[PDB]
């Protein structure tokens, strides 16, 4: 059962220092290499580099070369990527992985993804969508929820508390400002709205807000 | 250990430092086509100072 278990993916600013941990466990430490892969958020698996596990001796990839550090904790059976002066493209979900070497990798880091960016939390302006007569589709009455503007991620947005997510299509929250867009769309018969109450529901944990915006006609 | 490495005594580094040019001079080749000979030739016969 080797299972290389990493730090939790950590919001950060530019200009800190971020350690990323990975503790190695089902395997001889030693015995192994131990590898750093960024996978940046949207770019695929991009090889950080690796550790000797037995010296404790390092070597990155030439991007990756100067501002990281790949270190060891023997006992413990700890490796670390950690990232200084940061930046965000420091932002990506980060692995460790230990070698198998020349086959390559074989486990991997549960994941961490740093988020490396100048905000401070911030809640949701969340929109009730009332559709309008081009909005009608069929029995749907097609209704939204527009979450504006909140740092950090996630948002949780659900519909009369979750019952609908039948028609429910909650969109990626993307980011305006360093601060964050979802747009849920519930998709419900025009016979349920107005009639029945259709009320996105947006639980914020970072900024502890909890908003419910029930749509109502235009 | 005091400096960047887990092991004592070697190390490797690659120094690049960009070159560039502050004062750069110049050999040049004659054509001996392009050689003339300008031949003042005189002769002697009444003349002043002037």
């Amino acid at each position: 059962q080797v299972q290389l278990m990493e730090s939790g993916p950590e919001l950060k600013k530019p200009g800190e220092t971020v350690k990323i941990s990975c503790k190695a466990s089902g395997y001889t430490f030693t015995d192994y290499s131990m590898h750093w892969v960024k996978q940046a958020p949207g770019k695929g698996l991009k090889w950080m580099g690796w550790i000797n596990t037995g010296t404790g001796e390092p070597t990155f990839a030439a991007d990756f070369k100067g501002r990281f550090a790949f270190s060891l904790e023997t006992s413990a059976s700890t490796a670390y990527l950690q990232i200084n002066n940061l930046k965000n493209e420091d932002t990506a979900s980060y692995f460790c992985a230990r070698g198998v070497g020349l086959y390559g990798v074989d486990y991997w880091g549960q994941g961490t993804s740093v988020t490396v960016s100048s905000p401070k939390t911030t809640p949701p302006s969340v929109y009730p969508l009332a559709p309008v007569c081009g909005d009608t589709t069929g029995s749907m009455v097609t209704l939204g929820c527009l979450v504006k503007g909140y740092f950090p991620e996630p948002v949780t947005v659900t519909w009369n508390s979750g019952s609908l997510s039948s028609g429910v299509h909650t969109f990626p929250a993307v980011l305006q400002s360093d601060l964050y867009t979802l747009s849920s769309s519930v998709t419900v018969p025009s016979s349920t709205w107005p009639s029945e109450t259709v009320t996105c529901n947006v639980a914020h944990p970072a900024s502890s807000t909890k908003v419910d915006k029930k749509i109502v006609p235009r | 250990w005091g400096n960047g490495c887990g092991l004592f005594g070697k190390g490797s580094i690659d120094t690049c430092a960009k070159f560039s040019c502050t004062s750069k001079a110049i050999g040049r080749t004659i054509q001996p086509e392009n050689i003339k000979y300008e031949v003042g030739i005189f002769v002697h016969g009444t003349t002043t100072s002037e």
